[PDB]
C-alpha cells in the first residue's frame, strides 16, 4: 500500500540512484523505475560461518538509508562532492553578479 | 530569463497565455501548521538531497561526455562515407566507360 | 568612446574609420562629441560592454 | 626538429605489452571474460542484473 | 466472419461481408468522420460537383494548348474555385483534377471554417453551437452545419450578441461590457 | 500542335512524352502496365492475337 | 432533451476490427560476440577443420581439376573434413543431368555431411546460418555474394578455387 | 551479512530479484528454515499477524542454470507449475532451486546414479515433498519408467559423452511434444580433442537428429570456461 | 451571487470600470466618494449622471468605480461615462426596460458622448 | 599534421583585462561575445513569436477551459499556486478536523 | 433495407455496412439464401441480382 511505500520509499530511491553511492562501483545501466509488486526482506546469514560477512548484532539497522548514514567514507565523500557540485553550479549566477555590480560601484 | 512584457502577455491567445503565478505574502494556515520533522529526520532529508544531486549531475557529465564523443564520431563517420561515395561516383563512371 | 584621442580636431582627422572592440565587435567612427575633447559617438554591429576596448588599427 | 615520441615506443617489446594489456582490457568489454571463478564468498553481481536483456545466440 | 481456416480461406478467397469493391474503401465514411457530415448523401452530392469540375477541366484540357478559349475558361474556372475556397492556390491547372476533391468542398463547410478560425475546439463542438443557434454569418444567424463559407465571406463569422459564449469569453478576460448586453 | 482535338491530342502527347523519356529513363520504369487481372488480360492477349 | 451532433453511426475503417487491417491489435536480445574469438582472430579453431562446401566451390573444383580432400589439405597444409550439407546436395541434384560428374563427385564417402533442419534448399542462408551460430566453420565458397556476406561476419575464415589451387584467407595459420 | 535488500519479480515466473547495492538471484524457500548448500537466505515479512517467509540466494558458480538464468536466457521452461526431469541430480544443490521455482504444485524427478549422493537427495526430499528423488542410471529410462510419468521439461546436467542419447531416451519416454529440454554441455567432459565451438555445434546437431530443435544458446562465459546452455523443444514432427 | 453589472467608460487613455449591484446607495470612485473626485471644478461633470435623472435612482443601488490612466479631465470623462452607462444597463437587467429607455432618453437629450464615446480619429483630407 | 610543425601549431595565449580598467571585470572575448550575442537572439526569436501571436489573437475565441480559469485585474492569467487537484479554501468540517 | 433511393445494408447492431450506388429505387427485396443473392426490384424497371458474400 501507499502507507508502506511511504516507509520504503527512501531505500527505493537509494537503489534507483545506486550508481553515485560509492565513486568505485559503476554499475550497468538500467532505469529501474519502483515495481508494482515488491518486498522488502533482511538477509539472514547463518550460524555457520562466522567474521567474513557478519554484520553484528551492534550494527544492525533497519533501513539501507541507516548504513549508509553510519558509514563514515561515504559521509565525506558525499559533502565534498556536494559541495564542489554546489560552487559549480553557483559559478557565475547571482552573487557574482551582485559583487561584479558592487565592484564597479566601489570606485 | 526571458521576460515578455505585460502588455504583449495580456493580448496572447488562449493557448498562449503564460502561467505566472505570484509569490505569497501571507502566512496561510496550511503553512503555519504542516509539521516537518527534525534530528534524524532533517539529516536523513540533507542525506537524500545530496544523494539525488549526486545522480543528477553524474548523469548530466555522463551525456555531456557523450555528446562530445558522438559529435567526433559523426565528424569522422561523414569523411568516411564522402570517401565512400566519391569512390562509387568514380567506380560507376568506370564500369559505363568500359561498357 | 573616452580616450584615443585628445582633441576633436583628431577625431575630425579620424571620422569615418573603423575600429573594433577585442570581442571582434566591428564598428565605424562617427562625429566627435563637443565638450569632452577626444570623447567620440561609435556606431557598432551591436551592443559593446563597458568591459571592451576599442582598437583602431594604423600603421 | 622532431615531433614529441613516446617512451613506449622506445622500446618493441614494452609497446606490445602495453597494447595487449589494452587488447584484453577491452575484451572484457566486449565478451564475458572468465575471470576465474568463485574468489571468495558470493557477495552477489556487484553491478547489476537486468531482468529484460537476454544476451543469447538465437538459432536462425 | 469467423476467421476462416487455412483450406476456407484458400477456398474462398474473395468473401468479404464489410468491406466491398462498390465501397471504394468507404471513403464517403471516412471524410465525413473527418468533418462530421451529419446526413449520407452530403458526400455524394459534394462528389457530383467535383465531377463536374474534373469533367469540364478533362475535356478543357483537351483543346489546343494556346488557344485563348481554352485559357480562358481554365483561368476563370481556376479564379472562381480559389475565390469559392475549395482551391487552395490558383497557380497551376493540374489543381483542377489533381487537388478538386470533397474533402476540400468539406473543409470549406462552417463548423471546419469554425474550428480554424479557433472558434470552438473541435468540429463536433462547432456542430453544436452552429446547430445550438450561436453562429451568424454577416447579420444573419446560420442554423445549418453544412453553410459553405467562401473566402471573402468568412471574415464575417462571428457569435451572436447576447451569446452566453460571447458573454463568457468576455467574462473570461473581463472585457464584458453590460452596456451592449455582453 | 495547336489544332488537334482531344483524344488524339492526349494521345499524340502521351506518345510523344514516351519517346523522349525512353532514352534516359529506366526500362522497368517507363512503360508501367495498366493492373489488368490475370484471367481477363490473357484473354485481351488471345483475342488480340487472334 | 436529444443529442446533439447526430450522426449516421457507419463503420470505422480505422478502429473496426471485424476487418482485416484492423486485425493488428519488452525483452531484446543483444547476442554475445563468441568466447571463441579474440578481437578478430577465432584462437579456438584448430586442425582437423571442418569445411562447409557449396555447389560452384564444387563446379570450380572440377573445372579447375582440384581434388576436394586433397586440395583442403593442401591448402591449409592440416587434416580437413569436408561438410555437404543437404541444402549444396539439393542445389547440385536440382542442377540438372548436366552436372551428373559434380554430383556423384560430390557423392564421396570422404566427404562428410550434415543434416539441415528447414524447408527450401538456399544454402547461402543455411551456410550463414549455421556458420554465424557457431564460429568452428571454414566456410569454401566463390559465390560473390556469400563471399561478401562470409568475409563480413568475424573469426570466420574463407576458401575459394583461385588459379589451380585453393586459396584461403581469414585463417591467421596457415604457414 | 545484516543487510536489507528489496525483493522484486524476474522476467521468469518464479524467480526473484533481490536488489541491494549487489543484486541478488533468488527463489522463494520450500523449507523454511534452513539451507541446503551454505547460501544464504532473505527473510521477508509478508502480511492473523503477518507470516515470516524466506527467500534463498541461487549462486551462479554453483549452479549452471542459474549461470544461465543471470546470463540471460531468453525461455526457461522451469516454470512455477510444472513437471522437470532433472538428470544428473549430482547433489541437493540445484535441484532444491528447480524444485522451489517449480512450486508445490509442481514435481521435479531428480535422477542421480550414485549413492551417497542418493542418501542426501533422500534426506532433502524429506523437507521438499515436491522432489521425486529416483536412484538410477539415465542411460537406462526402462529402468524407471514405471515411477515418472509425463514431464514437461527435462534438465540434463548429465557430463558424460553420451549426453546426447540419455536426453534423447529420457525425452522419447517422459517428455511431451513441444515440451522444454535444458542441456547444460561440459566441453572438456564431451571430449577434450576439439575445441569448445565443434562440440557445442555436434551436440546441436544430434539433438536436431534427435529431434529437439533448439531454440538458444548461452556461453555462460563468466561463471564457468568452456560451458554451454542450449535451449530447445521437443517437437517430435517438424522442426521444419 | 448578487445581480451586478459592469461597464466601462473611456476617454484619451484614461480607462473606468464601473460596477453597480443592489445596495444602499454609495457611490465611490476608486475608494474614496465621490465627492472627492479632483480637480474639483468638474466635480459637476462627474454629478450630471446623478443629477439628470434624480438620486432617487441611485438610492438602491451601490457603484463603484476603478479609473486608471489619462489625465485629470480624461479621468472625470471616464468617470461620468462608466457611471452613466452603468446605470442604463443595470435598469436594463434588473429594472424594467421603461426605466431602461427613459434613461438613455435623458443621458441621450444631454448629451450621447455620456453613453457613446468618440473614438477613433483622425481624418485623412 | 601533414607537413606541419609541432613547434608552429604552438598555444598563443590570452590577454586579460588592463589593471587600470579593472573594475569592469573580465575584458570578454569572442567566444564571451558570441555566448552574449546568440543568447540575446534567441530571445528576441522568441519575443517576436509572441508578439505576432498577440497580433493575430482572433478575438472570437472560445475554449471550454476559459470557465474554470481566470484573469487578475491588470489582465493578465491567474495561476493558483496550490494544487489544482487540491482545492485552496477548505470546508469548515475539515478545519475542524485539522484544528 | 431499401431507402428513399438507394438499399442500404445494416449489420447486428445497426451500424451501416453498405451504400449501394447500383439498385437505384428498390421497392422490393428477397434473399436467396442457398445462392447469397440478394435480390432488388422496384420503379425502376430493372431486376438486380447482387451477391452479399463477394459484395
Ligand atoms: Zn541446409
Amino acid at each position: 500500500d501507499d502507507n508502506m511505500r511511504r516507509e520504503v520509499q527512501r531505500d527505493l530511491l537509494l537503489i534507483k540512484h545506486r550508481a553515485a553511492l560509492d565513486p568505485k562501483r559503476h554499475y550497468k545501466k538500467q532505469r529501474w523505475e519502483v515495481p508494482e509488486r515488491f518486498a522488502i526482506g533482511t538477509i539472514i546469514e547463518d550460524k555457520s560461518e562466522f567474521y567474513s560477512s557478519r554484520m553484528n548484532r551492534k550494527e544492525r539497522k533497519s533501513t539501507i538509508l541507516e548504513t549508509l548514514m553510519g558509514d563514515e567514507a561515504s559521509n565525506k565523500y558525499f559533502k565534498r562532492k556536494y559541495n564542489e557540485i554546489q560552487e559549480k553550479s553557483t559559478s557565475g549566477r547571482k552573487a557574482h553578479y551582485k559583487k561584479m555590480k558592487e565592484m564597479r560601484k566601489k570606485r | 530569463g526571458l521576460k515578455v512584457p505585460k502588455a504583449v502577455q495580456k493580448e496572447l491567445p488562449f493557448k498562449s497565455q503564460i502561467h505566472q503565478m505570484k509569490p505569497q505574502k501571507k502566512k496561510t494556515y496550511m503553512a503555519k501548521r504542516a509539521v516537518v520533522l527534525g534530528g534524524d529526520e532533517k539529516k536523513a532529508r540533507s542525506f537524500i538531497q545530496k544523494v539525488l544531486t549526486i545522480s543528477k549531475a553524474k548523469d548530466s557529465k555522463r551525456k555531456e561526455q557523450k555528446a562530445s564523443q558522438r559529435k567526433e564520431r559523426l565528424k569522422k563517420l561523414a569523411k568516411m562515407e564522402e570517401e565512400k561515395s566519391q569512390r562509387d561516383k568514380e567506380k560507376k563512371k568506370e564500369y559505363f566507360a568500359q561498357n | 568612446i573616452k580616450d584615443m584621442f585628445s582633441s576633436a580636431m583628431e577625431v575630425a582627422r579620424f571620422e569615418g574609420a573603423q575600429i573594433k572592440t577585442v570581442s571582434g565587435i566591428r564598428g565605424e567612427i562617427k562625429r566627435a562629441l563637443s565638450k569632452p575633447e577626444g570623447h567620440y559617438r561609435a556606431a557598432f554591429e551591436d551592443k559593446i560592454l563597458m568591459s571592451d576596448i576599442v582598437i583602431l588599427r594604423s600603421w | 626538429l622532431t615531433p614529441k615520441r613516446n617512451k613506449d615506443n622506445r622500446n618493441s617489446r614494452v609497446k606490445k605489452r602495453k597494447k595487449y594489456q589494452k587488447a584484453q582490457k577491452k575484451l572484457k568489454s566486449v565478451r564475458a571474460v572468465y575471470s576465474g571463478g568463485q574468489s571468495g564468498v558470493y557477495e552477489g553481481e556487484k553491478t547489476g542484473i537486468k531482468k529484460g536483456l537476454t544476451r543469447s545466440v538465437k538459432f536462425k | 466472419v469467423r476467421k476462416l481456416k487455412h483450406h476456407e480461406q484458400k477456398l474462398l478467397k474473395k468473401v468479404d461481408f464489410l468491406e466491398w469493391k462498390q465501397d471504394q474503401g468507404h471513403r464517403d465514411t471516412q471524410v465525413m468522420r473527418t468533418y462530421h457530415i451529419q446526413n449520407r448523401e452530403d458526400y455524394h452530392k459534394y462528389n457530383r460537383i467535383c465531377g463536374d469540375i474534373r469533367r469540364l477541366a478533362n475535356k478543357l484540357s483537351l483543346l489546343p494548348p494556346t488557344d485563348p478559349f481554352r485559357r480562358k475558361h481554365e483561368q476563370l474556372l481556376l479564379d472562381k474555385l480559389y475565390a469559392m475556397g475549395v482551391l487552395t492556390t490558383k497557380s497551376k491547372i493540374s489543381d483542377l483534377e489533381n487537388k478538386v476533391t470533397v474533402s476540400a468542398i468539406c473543409r470549406r463547410r462552417l463548423p471546419v471554417i469554425m474550428h480554424r478560425l479557433k472558434m470552438a475546439e473541435t468540429i463536433q463542438d462547432a456542430v453544436k453551437f452552429i446547430e445550438q443557434g450561436h453562429v451568424r454569418v454577416g447579420p444573419n444567424l446560420i442554423n445549418d452545419p453544412a453553410y459553405l463559407v467562401t473566402r471573402n465571406m468568412e471574415d464575417y463569422v462571428t457569435w451572436v450578441d447576447n451569446s452566453k459564449i460571447k458573454k463568457t469569453l468576455l467574462r473570461y478576460r473581463n472585457q464584458i461590457d453590460d452596456f451592449d448586453f455582453s | 500542335d495547336d489544332q488537334v482535338i482531344g483524344k488524339a491530342r492526349s494521345r499524340t502527347l502521351e506518345m510523344r512524352l514516351n519517346r523522349l523519356s525512353r532514352v534516359n529513363g529506366h526500362q522497368d520504369k517507363i512503360n508501367k502496365l495498366e493492373k489488368v487481372p490475370m484471367h481477363i488480360r490473357r484473354g485481351m492477349i488471345d483475342k488480340h492475337v487472334k | 432533451t436529444r443529442k446533439f451532433g447526430l450522426v449516421k453511426r457507419t463503420l470505422n475503417t480505422k478502429k473496426d476490427q471485424r476487418l482485416k487491417k484492423n486485425q493488428e491489435n519488452l525483452t531484446r536480445n543483444i547476442p554475445q560476440v563468441s568466447s571463441a574469438l579474440f578481437f578478430q582472430y577465432n584462437q579456438a579453431i584448430k586442425p582437423p577443420y571442418q569445411v562447409l562446401i557449396d555447389t560452384n566451390f564444387i563446379n570450380f573444383s572440377i573445372q579447375k581439376k582440384v581434388d576436394i580432400v586433397r586440395g583442403m589439405m593442401d591448402c591449409l597444409l592440416a587434416k580437413c573434413n569436408p561438410l555437404i550439407t543437404d541444402c549444396v546436395m539439393a542445389e547440385l541434384e536440382k542442377l540438372g543431368p548436366k552436372y551428373r560428374i559434380a554430383l556423384k563427385l560430390a557423392r564421396d564417402p570422404r566427404i562428410k555431411r550434415l543434416s539441415c533442419s528447414h524447408k527450401g534448399t538456399y544454402a547461402d542462408d543455411c551456410l550463414v546460418h549455421r556458420v554465424l551460430q557457431h564460429k568452428c566453420y571454414i566456410v569454401a565458397t566463390n559465390d560473390a555474394g556469400l563471399k561478401q556476406r562470409i568475409r563480413k561476419i568475424p573469426g570466420i575464415p574463407l576458401m575459394s578455387v583461385g588459379g589451380h589451387a585453393y586459396v584461403i584467407e581469414k585463417l591467421p595459420d596457415v604457414f | 551479512g545484516g543487510a536489507k535488500v528489496v525483493i522484486e519479480p524476474h522476467r521468469h515466473a518464479g524467480v526473484y530479484i533481490a536488489r541491494g547495492k549487489e543484486d541478488l538471484l533468488v527463489t522463494k524457500n520450500m523449507a523454511p528454515g534452513e539451507s541446503v548448500y551454505g547460501e544464504k537466505r532473505i527473510s521477508v515479512e509478508e502480511p492473523v499477524p503477518p507470516t515470516k517467509v524466506e527467500y534463498r540466494v541461487w549462486n551462479p558458480f554453483r549452479s549452471k542454470l542459474a549461470a544461465g538464468i543471470m546470463g540471460g536466457l531468453d525461455e526457461l521452461f522451469i516454470a512455477p507449475g510444472k513437471k522437470v526431469l532433472y538428470l544428473g541430480a549430482a547433489s541437493g544443490t540445484s535441484v532444491s532451486h528447480v524444485s522451489d521455482v517449480v512450486g508445490p504444485e509442481g514435481v521435479v524427478y531428480a535422477v542421480e546414479f550414485s549413492h551417497r549422493p542418493g542418501r542426501e537427495l533422500i534426506s532433502m526430499a524429506k523437507k521438499r515433498p515436491n522432489i521425486i528423488p529416483i536412484i538410477e542410471d539415465a542411460r537406462h529410462p526402462q529402468k524407471y519408467r514405471m515411477l515418472i510419468g509425463m514431464v514437461d521439461c527435462v534438465f540434463a546436467d548429465v557430463a558424460q559423452p553420451d549426453q546426447a542419447r540419455i536426453i534423447a531416451l529420457n525425452s522419447h519416454m517422459f517428455l511431451k511434444d513441444q515440451g522444454g529440454v535444458v542441456i547444460s554441455i561440459k566441453a572438456n567432459c564431451i571430449d577434450s580433442t576439439v575445441d569448445a565451438e565443434t562440440v557445442f555445434a555436434r551436440e546441436v546437431q544430434k539433438l536436431r537428429e534427435e529431434r529437439i530443435k533448439p531454440l538458444e544458446q548461452l556461453t555462460l562465459e563468466p561463471y564457468e570456461r568452456d560451458h554451454c546452455i542450449v535451449v530447445g523443444r521437443y517437437m517430435r514432427s517438424g522442426l521444419k | 451571487a448578487v445581480p451586478s453589472v459592469q461597464t466601462f467608460g473611456k476617454k484619451k487613455s484614461a480607462t473606468a470600470v464601473a460596477h453597480v449591484k443592489a445596495g444602499k446607495g454609495l457611490i465611490k470612485v476608486n475608494g474614496s466618494p465621490i465627492t472627492l473626485v479632483e480637480p474639483e471644478i468638474l466635480r459637476f461633470k462627474v454629478y450630471e449622471p446623478l443629477l439628470l435623472v434624480g438620486l432617487d435612482k441611485f438610492s438602491n443601488i451601490d457603484i463603484r468605480v476603478r479609473v486608471t490612466g489619462g489625465g485629470h479631465v480624461s479621468q472625470v470623462y471616464a468617470i461620468r461615462q462608466a457611471i452613466a452607462k452603468g446605470l442604463v444597463a443595470y435598469h436594463q437587467k434588473y429594472v424594467d426596460e421603461q426605466s431602461k429607455n427613459e434613461l438613455k432618453k435623458a443621458f441621450t437629450s444631454y448629451d450621447r458622448t455620456l453613453l457613446i464615446a468618440d473614438s477613433r480619429r483622425p481624418e485623412p483630407k | 599534421a601533414k607537413l606541419v610543425h609541432d613547434v608552429q601549431k604552438k598555444q598563443h595565449r590570452e590577454r586579460s583585462q588592463l589593471t587600470s580598467r579593472s573594475r569592469y571585470g573580465f575584458l570578454e572575448k569572442h567566444k564571451d561575445y558570441v555566448k552574449r550575442a546568440q543568447d540575446f537572439h534567441r530571445k528576441q526569436s522568441t519575443l517576436k513569436v509572441l508578439r505576432e501571436k498577440a497580433k493575430e489573437r482572433n478575438p472570437d475565441e472560445y475554449y471550454h477551459a476559459m470557465h474554470s480559469r481566470k484573469t487578475d485585474a491588470k489582465g493578465l492569467l491567474i495561476s493558483s499556486r496550490h494544487g489544482d487537484e487540491e482545492d485552496e479554501s477548505l470546508s469548515m468540517d475539515q478545519v475542524k478536523l485539522l484544528k | 433495407v431499401a431507402q428513399k433511393k438507394y438499399t442500404f445494408i445494416y449489420d447486428h447492431e445497426g451500424t451501416e455496412l453498405h451504400r449501394l450506388k447500383q439498385h437505384i429505387e428498390a421497392r422490393h427485396l428477397d434473399f436467396l439464401p442457398y445462392h447469397y443473392l440478394l435480390v432488388t426490384a422496384g420503379e425502376t424497371g430493372w431486376l438486380k441480382y447482387h451477391d452479399v458474400s463477394t459484395g
